[PDB]
């Protein structure tokens, strides 16, 4: 009851709308509107598409601490022997 | 309007030594619901008139076609079943409407999407009313999550983990503690004696 | 025991003009709720930005 | 770009989010108020950039926070013992207390 009650309340308002607007109907326009929001939704999918959306040598700062730990092996075999 | 709204008139059930099978008709006939369009009104007319020209019901209805309200089924000496129908040849009619006599009452069946949409419009409508309630109310911060301003704290006593090991010296609130339990072991030592 | 229903072919039935209207009345006022939404939600976050 | 100053620089990035809002509630008011597809076409156009320049700024801002290489847990300071500045400071109360 309290769901028709607004349904009444809706109602009610919308023909306060055509209280103050007798014959202006814009439901028919309202086709061609929506059809608006059918072009309008498309372009704003492809649209989208145009922009840019997400560094290897941070990945090869990684070879750069292995070669470090190689030179770290052939350092401490120094201190092991003096071999270079 | 004609849809589940109450009829009966109990006095007449009561008078006519209860339903059996034209005479239920006769209670259809008392229904608002009862269509003078029906064949079942030219028929009455008939009986009126020619009287004997008549034969039972559906050898009497399929043979004349137009509005019918044929009983499909019935419930004696509760419910009573009757289908509304439309005629067109000796094979063919048009299922239609419902109507049944639901103890001395009668209800249109109703259709399955209507009440279906009607209960989801209904659980919808639940669904808003319970957005619009809550909403401008969650008092975000960044700083201090999801803050709901109150008039006074207690009634009851992400990933951000991360702070010092041993903290001590320091400080952290400990924004309250066992101001509750002052109370609460109160009340329960004023039960202790009673226990 | 169930089965208590069953089937019945008749008509969709119809549906009044009006129930339209409400297609309509229902969906405007529910953008409405949509812009003024967001825009209530940009005065307080600019606020909380603050 | 130093210490506090990426900070600043997210000050920059600050003033923009709260907007996407309006403004996305302005595209629709175009197909809404002023019943235009067309100024919706523009506003559409533009409100898609305050999306993708304050997120392409979080990742390139994170990475920057990656490059700086500070570390992903707070370190546990040692009870600092004599900082220089604190004893020429007692000093200088222990003169002024002579």
């Amino acid at each position: 009851p309290e769901v028709e009650e607004w349904e009444a309340n809706t109602l009610q308002e919308y023909e306060a709308s055509i209280s103050s607007q007798p014959k202006k109907k814009e439901a028919n326009d309202a086709y061609q509107k929506d059809q608006l929001w059918d072009q309008a939704r498309i372009i704003f999918m492809e649209e989208r598409e145009n922009y840019s959306w997400f560094r290897q040598l941070e990945i090869d700062r990684a070879t750069e601490e292995q070669n470090a730990n190689q030179m770290l092996t052939d350092i401490l075999s120094f201190m092991k022997s003096g071999k270079r | 309007d004609l849809t589940s709204i109450q009829w009966r008139m109990p006095e007449w059930v009561q008078s006519m030594g209860g339903l059996r099978t034209e005479n239920v008709l006769e209670y259809f006939s008392q229904s608002p619901f009862y269509s003078h369009k029906s064949n079942n009104e030219m028929l009455k007319m008939q009986s009126q008139f020619n009287a004997l020209d008549l034969g039972d019901l559906n050898s009497q209805l399929k043979r004349l076609t137009g509005i019918q309200f044929v009983i499909i089924h019935e419930r004696p000496p509760f419910l009573w079943v009757i289908q509304k129908q439309n005629r067109l040849n000796e094979n063919e009619v048009k299922p239609l409407t419902v109507y049944f006599v639901c103890n001395e009452n009668i209800y249109m069946a109703p259709n399955a999407y209507t009440l279906l949409a009607t209960r989801m419009l209904n659980a919808t409508y639940c669904f808003q009313k319970a957005l619009t309630k809550i909403e401008k109310f969650p008092q975000y911060n960044p700083q201090e999550g999801y803050t709901y301003p109150k008039l006074s704290n207690d009634n009851l006593e992400e990933n951000k983990n991360q702070s010092i090991e041993n903290a001590d010296y320091s400080f952290s609130p400990e924004d309250f503690s066992v101001v509750r339990a002052f109370m609460q072991s109160l009340h329960s030592s004023k039960e202790a004696p009673d226990v | 025991p169930p089965s208590s229903l069953q089937f019945s072919r008749s008509q969709p039935p119809e549906s009044k003009e009006s129930d339209a209207t409400l297609a309509k009345c229902w969906k405007e006022k529910s953008l409405t709720s949509s812009c003024k939404f967001l825009f209530e939600a940009k005065e307080r976050l600019t606020s909380v930005v603050e | 770009s130093s210490d506090t100053q990426q900070v600043q620089n997210i000050l920059e990035l600050e003033a923009k989010i709260p907007d996407i809002l309006s403004s996305a509630g302005k595209c629709i008011e175009a197909i809404q108020l002023n019943n235009s597809l067309e100024d919706f076409r523009k506003y559409s156009k533009e409100f898609l950039e305050t999306v993708e320049f304050i997120s392409t700024g979080l990742r390139r801002q994170a990475l920057e926070l990656e490059k700086a290489e500070v570390p992903v847990v707070s370190l546990q300071p040692k009870k600092r013992y004599a900082s220089t500045p604190l004893s020429n400071l007692i000093f200088d109360q222990s003169s002024k207390l002579i």
